[PDB]
C-alpha cells in the first residue's frame, strides 16, 4: 500500500485556483483517483497497488494542474508496510 | 443577540485552524443557539472532509489557516 | 519509520476537554513529543525510531488524557518505508 499526503498554502491557493481552496483540495483528489489513489481515512490518499510507475504517472498528472505549482505547501508519497487501529482508548 | 446579531458574527467561509497543532477547517453556518449565549457553528474539516460542530466562542479565537 | 495518525471529534472534544479544541490538539503534540513523534501533517506524527516499546508507551501516555476516550474519532499507527518528498512543482 502506497500513500500520498499533501498540504496547500491557503492564501496562495485562493489567489491561483479559479474557484477556491476547498475545490483545490477536491480537484487534486480527482486526479489521484484517476490512478486508484483514494482517501478512506482522512488526509491520506492510499492505493494498495504498489507500482512505483503508477505513482509517478500520478505525480506527472498532478503537475498538469495550472495552479498546483504556486499553491502547494507539501506533497509526499510513502509506503505503509503495515498499520494497526486503536480503539483501546474507548477502553 | 438578535439571531442576526449572532449570525453576522459567525464568519461563514473563513478557513481557520484549531491551533498551532490543529487541523484546518472551514466555517459553515449556524447549527444551534445554545442558551450559554454562544452558538454551535456547522464546520467541515478541510483535509478530511468530515463535517463537525463547534462553539462560536472557541471559533472566533482560533487563527487563520496558514 | 513509525507514524501515528488520528482525528478528533470536534463537538466531543470541546464538551470534554477542560480548555478548548485548540488545547486538545496542542496537548497531543506535547505528549507525542515526549516519545520522539514530530508533527508532520497535523493528523500525522512521525518518529523514525522503529522501536515498538516507544509507540506503546506513547499510546499509553495518550490514554492517560481523560478526554481522549470520549473525543477521538479515530487513531492509527503504521510503519512507513520509502518516505518521499515531491518538489517538481516549478
Amino acid at each position: 500500500m502506497y500513500a500520498i499526503a499533501f498540504d496547500l498554502v491557503v492564501k496562495d491557493t485562493q489567489d491561483y485556483h479559479p474557484k477556491g481552496v476547498q475545490e483545490a483540495y477536491t480537484d487534486i483528489g480527482a486526479v489521484l483517483a484517476k490512478f486508484g489513489f483514494v482517501r478512506t481515512q482522512g488526509s491520506l490518499y492510499t492505493n494498495m497497488n504498489e507500482d512505483m510507475a503508477n505513482l509517478f504517472q500520478a505525480m506527472n498528472a498532478l503537475k498538469q494542474l495550472a495552479w498546483i505549482s504556486q499553491s502547494v505547501r507539501d506533497i509526499r508519497a510513502f509506503r505503509i508496510e503495515q498499520w494497526s487501529d486503536f480503539t483501546d482508548f474507548i477502553r | 443577540s438578535s439571531s442576526m446579531e449572532l449570525r453576522q458574527q459567525i464568519p461563514t467561509g473563513c478557513i481557520k485552524q484549531f491551533g498551532q497543532f490543529g487541523v484546518p477547517y472551514v466555517v459553515g453556518e449556524v447549527a444551534e443557539f445554545l442558551p450559554d449565549g454562544d452558538v454551535l457553528v456547522n464546520i467541515t474539516l478541510l483535509q478530511s472532509g468530515e463535517k463537525d460542530i463547534y462553539r462560536l466562542s472557541y471559533l472566533l479565537e482560533d487563527p487563520e489557516a496558514e
